[PDB]
């Protein structure tokens, strides 16, 4: 991520909405609803997988900083796995 | 009341932006950061498929198939004060 | 034979090829960068490939098209006005405490003309650049017969948007 | 973050020193940990 | 055309480009800098810039101001002072036994300025700097018509504070 | 104005800055090294730094001071002793065998002079040396114009003692 | 590969060529189509 105008909704956002996304929710009523959820990922516009789940995450600490201290560039890395073994026929069409 | 030490004071010219602090009861010590600083954190899922099976009472067979949530790690830090 | 030469002198001579000394450069901040300045060099964008070796052969893809830079080299007055803007210009990128700024601040344009005959202009670049530095300044004692001079070089910002900028930088 | 804890350190012995035998330079690696498993909502109040 | 030429002419005229012999120096403890001196060459920060390949294009985001350094070539007298000097400067930044000093003791200013018409002055830049060393001498024999020279070069201490400095400095 | 001028001519002139012909060698073991000697370079120590990145800017702090060395040109005569006093020098730092001698043995002292006018010598510089190695000789046919000269050059031995040597070199 | 005429049929079709000859089929009936079918490999013209 690079910010260009406001770097909060760009750079500072994006990585507390993944360390968002990353955690779990223990204080939800159903037993469901605890587990860390899971998300949609879409590279570019043609490969599309559905119920991947997040299983690392990790983002440096000195970045270049705006004068009011919201970083103005970062770097993310993630590691994504499936939720499932996927048939011969199903994985096609993913692309 | 703590006791101070490091880089505290602002005659150096330098934002408190770029520095770290450590506080408890006692001590408070303060310091700049260098080139490789990040912050991690991680959680489990269960590798192996299985087989004899497939499946064309059945929505339970599937659960049971799907990755399993095993448990998780608090956020770690990794920083080299100077 | 000879005809084909009087041939090739009666074309060469009709068609008047460009000179040396037609070039114009207006910079946003200066207002008199034309009389300043004595030389520029400028490339906007250039291509990169990547070479694939298949047995005993090989085969090209282009992949990128890397940024450029502009400098020039301006003479300066007494009391310099045009050292004070660059200087006013470098400090804006990056705070002195160790802060940056958010890129609509500090960016500038910078336009590079052609010269038609009879005084009339048309455009042949745009770029938006950050001011980078200046190399060295040398003002030695026996430099009595020559005037001063230093060198100021900037950089593009973005490949995907040269001359176009956000709304804050052209509405100020 | 609160409750944090230091799991490892370790700084140089090869720094600058001073007329009285002080350090004018040094470097600390540090190895820190939280205490506890963050939930989603409690983990963007750190930020 | 020439009514052209003759307008810029009568422009270029009444403007005075600065020469080459403008400039003065002043350093702390010389006293006598100006007489010695014969070049300058300074510059104080330069921005860097990181390069973020995206696709099939580009963009650059500051990152840092890199600090600068000083040189200048002194002429020397017979029983030379500024040489004498610059040891003396050099020896208090690290002691001989190997042990360092606090940057309050070795610490020195440099100032570079500008001089107007009718003989006035005015500062184009200060900064804070330690010796460094001094490169190579020569004093060949054969060197009848020559005067010695050597050049002494130092570093820029810290960007955050280039030319305010401690109390301690500045009262003695 | 033309009475700055007449001023600083006068200041100037009144000041005898030294010339290049004023240095003078003294080696411990050619006795007559001043006759011989042509060209010298030397330095004795030159300050190391390291550069620290905090955030937007730089801090740099001293941490060594690194030895130097000194290189001669000499010429000499038939049957010469400026070459078998530089071989005999050479043999003794390290044995042929493969075996090294103690400090005290191979090392020696060059003193750096200054000329003052009525033929008076001040002490620049004493450092002590071991040989090291001569570069290379060429001894050319038709070099019927040039006398012959090769570069004899030395390194100094540790910088927390430059000048002061151990008590069997001294009394011998 | 590199594509020279039609990108699809070149660069893009391969790889989910590839993806469904190495994943199973487990929604046959029988017990042997159940495994990944095996391939054919031809490496030049001189090695099957």
């Amino acid at each position: 991520f690079i910010a260009l105008n406001n770097p909060f909704i760009e750079v500072s956002g994006a990585i507390a909405a993944l360390t968002a996304m990353i955690s779990p929710e223990l204080k939800a009523a159903n037993v469901g609803g605890q587990i860390p959820e899971r998300v949609t990922l879409n590279i570019g516009r043609r490969i599309n997988i559905t119920d991947v789940a997040i299983q690392d995450l990790s983002f440096d600490l000195d970045a270049p900083r705006d004068s009011n201290g919201y970083f103005l560039k970062n770097t993310v890395n993630l590691q994504l796995t499936g939720s499932s073994i996927y048939n011969s026929s199903d994985i096609v069409r993913a692309f | 009341a703590p006791i101070a030490y490091g880089v505290y004071s602002q005659a150096d010219g330098v934002s408190p932006y770029l520095k770290v602090t450590l506080t408890n009861s006692q001590y408070q010590v303060t310091g700049y950061i260098s080139q490789g600083a990040a912050m991690n954190m991680a959680q489990n899922w269960e590798s192996m498929g299985s087989v004899s099976g497939a499946l064309g009472t059945t929505s339970v067979a599937r659960w049971n198939s799907l990755m399993v949530w095993e448990g998780g790690t608090p956020p770690t830090f990794t920083l080299p004060v100077t | 034979e000879r005809e084909v030469g009087k041939l090739t002198s009666i074309i060469m001579n009709k068609m008047l090829f460009a000179q040396g000394w037609q070039f114009s450069v207006e910079v946003d901040g200066l207002e008199g960068a034309d009389f300043f300045a004595k030389d520029i060099t400028y490339h906007d964008y250039s291509i990169e490939y990547e070479t694939i070796k298949i047995g005993g052969g090989n085969i090209l893809q282009p992949t990128e098209r890397s940024p450029g830079q502009i400098t020039m080299m301006v003479r300066d007055t007494v009391d310099g006005l045009v050292l004070d803007w660059f200087k006013t210009a470098k400090s804006r990128v990056i705070n002195p405490d160790g802060t940056g700024n958010i890129p609509s601040q500090y960016l500038l344009n910078v336009r590079i003309y052609r010269l038609l005959s009879s005084g009339l202009t048309k455009l042949e670049n745009e770029m938006t650049v950050f001011p980078v530095t200046t190399g060295d300044v040398t003002y030695a004692r026996d430099q009595v017969t020559e005037f001063k001079s230093f060198p100021m070089t900037f950089a593009l910002h973005s490949t995907f948007n040269q001359s176009s900028s956000s709304l804050a930088s052209l509405l100020g």
